[PDB]
């Protein structure tokens, strides 16, 4: 009726038709008196009146087979009953109002769930993280006390069992579904933290990827609030360089997308001093070539690719600055250069190697442009412009010695005969830098 | 067979849903998130004119 | 056959609907960031007043 969830799945599908296909009869239980012999013509009737009235009525008396129950088979009939009935399409809301009604109703039968075998864990678990995240019913008691619950701990820590583990984690997600009552699961999510690495891990090697996928969305909606995605890098840096590279290689584009946009929530600017996560991620993760390749990839989600160029772009801001290549540019742009080994050391020049061409050598037209401008008018050699020029000299001869295809351009723009022009200058430091760049023009014939 | 055709139908209306559910869902934390940024983005702009 | 046809494209018109409803969902979003900057200017100024 309002708000009845988890019906995508086909899992909790066959669960639910497992746990209903179940033998047991009421009026057999009302005859041999093992119950209350009205809530056992209740129930037997309401069988009937489900398999093929209102609620409230048998509301009561189920929970005196709830709250007391001599037999498991009887207690797993009525919450299988319970859940069924819940989101049954037939009453609904109805049923919902009862649980709306008194908030103590269900507390009790929260208390009645999770415990013993795994097969009672599941179904009252159901109903329970149904209701508690229902429509206006919510309660910080139900959460500690699902928290806490070593019955389904055991239910959601199960590797072993792939539809225990995706019917307590799809429930986990489900209950985290309110953010505001995700604080709690997110005190207790070290718990969860261990099978979501391990889904991570499995990720690294049918429908059995909505298992990870479902998680990875419960990672993305705790990482909404920027407190606990503060803490979400700031814990795990081993589980979470595992990201990009699974998800890359992962065929469907939502897990994907999804460790795309949570690890782009975790290096977002809205989490404080998040630089950090994107340098060490860029750095020991090695996120360049896999940003790089992510960009140029191909995606069905517009979302996806959208968030993929942010976070690309995002990540090349701080890259780039490390070791400043945006440290030259701001010289370059006040056509200002000075004493800095920015051409000198082979690291930096190795750094921004990369970004010397872009569009048809964009970067090296730039950085010829200041030289040849300084050249065909000005070209007053004094302090400042030689010394200014004598370094972009060496400059552009590191570079024309690290890019072979950058010579093409030097020829084109004037700069040949620019460089040729400058071996004869005033200077004894500016005439063996452009004696340098010309053995340089020299190096390759 | 024809009855897997159906149920192959459905499951393909199924991925559809699945598809269209996980979308609304992000849209909703997306939402959750913007609303909280647009928000503060508006309140940091406030303090600053009233401060 | 027809099922599966008309399923699908059903399937399409879901989609292209639920990304609809994603859409209006953040012009709403947007709105009600507008609305909340609107309190918050109102009680900004109320405190300007005060001060």
């Amino acid at each position: 009726g309002a708000t009845k969830i988890l019906m995508d799945s086909t899992h909790f599908n066959e669960i639910r038709s497992i746990i209903r296909s179940r033998s047991v009869a009421w009026d057999a239980l009302a005859r041999s008196e093992e119950l209350s012999e009205i809530d056992a013509s209740t129930a037997k009737a309401l069988e009937s009146i489900l398999v093929k009235k209102v609620n409230g009525k048998t509301l009561i008396p189920l929970i005196h087979l709830l709250s007391t129950s001599d037999n498991e088979d009887c207690k797993k009939s009525v919450q299988n009953l319970i859940a069924e009935l819940l989101s049954s399409d037939k009453y609904g809301d109805d049923t919902v109002k009862f649980f709306q009604e008194d908030p103590k109703q269900l507390e009790q039968l929260f208390d009645v769930s999770l415990k013993g075998d795994f097969q009672t864990v599941l179904i009252s678990g159901f109903n329970v993280v149904s209701l508690l995240v229902q429509n206006g019913l919510h309660n910080v008691k139900l959460v500690e006390k699902l928290l806490k619950n070593n019955n389904l701990i055991n239910i959601l820590q199960n590797i072993e069992q792939m539809d225990t583990c995706y019917v307590c984690i799809r429930l986990l997600q489900e209950l985290a579904v309110i953010p505001e009552y995700r604080d709690v699961i997110w005190l207790h999510e070290k718990k969860f933290m261990p099978t979501l690495f391990k889904i991570l891990q499995r990720a690294t090697d049918h429908l059995g990827i909505q298992l990870q996928y479902h998680s990875l969305l419960l990672i993305w909606l705790l990482t909404f609030n920027p407190v606990f995605a503060n803490e979400l890098v700031q814990k795990y840096l081993s589980d979470f360089l595992d990201l990009l590279k699974l998800v890359k290689i992962t065929i469907k584009e939502k897990v994907s997308r999804l460790c795309i946009s949570i690890i782009l929530q975790c290096c977002s600017t809205r989490v404080k001093q998040h630089k950090k996560v994107i340098k060490q991620l860029l750095l020991l993760g090695n996120a360049l070539p896999t940003v790089q390749s992510l960009s140029e990839r191909k995606y069905s989600d517009e979302e996806l690719r959208q968030d993929i160029s942010n976070l690309k772009e995002i990540l090349e801001n701080e890259y780039q600055e490390l070791t400043s290549f945006d440290e030259y540019v701001a010289e370059l742009d006040s056509k200002l250069l000075c004493w800095s080994p920015p051409h000198v050391d082979n690291g930096f020049w190795s750094d921004n190697i990369d970004e010397f061409k872009k569009d048809n050598y964009k970067i090296f037209r730039q950085l010829i442009e200041l030289l040849q401008a300084k050249v065909r008018n000005g070209d007053v050699n004094a302090k400042q412009e030689k010394i200014i020029i004598q370094v972009a000299l060496n400059d552009i001869t590191h570079v024309v010695e690290l890019l072979p295809e950058s010579i093409d351009v030097l020829d084109k723009t004037g700069g040949k005969a620019d460089i040729m022009e400058l071996l004869n200058h005033s200077d004894s430091r500016v005439k063996y830098e452009a004696l340098k760049a010309t053995q340089a023009i020299i190096g390759y014939t | 067979t024809p009855n897997q055709v159906n149920d192959e139908l459905n499951k393909m209306q199924a991925f559809i849903r699945k598809e269209a559910e996980e979308k609304a869902k992000e849209i909703q934390l997306k939402a959750d998130q913007e609303y909280e940024i647009e928000k503060t983005n508006i309140v940091r702009n406030e303090t600053n004119n009233i401060d | 056959q027809k099922n599966g046809i008309a399923t699908l494209l059903q399937a399409e018109k879901e989609a292209h609907e639920i990304v609809s409803k994603a859409r209006k969902y953040r012009q709403d979003k947007l709105k009600q960031a507008k609305t909340d900057a609107a309190k918050e200017i109102d009680s900004y100024k109320i405190q300007k007043d005060k001060e």
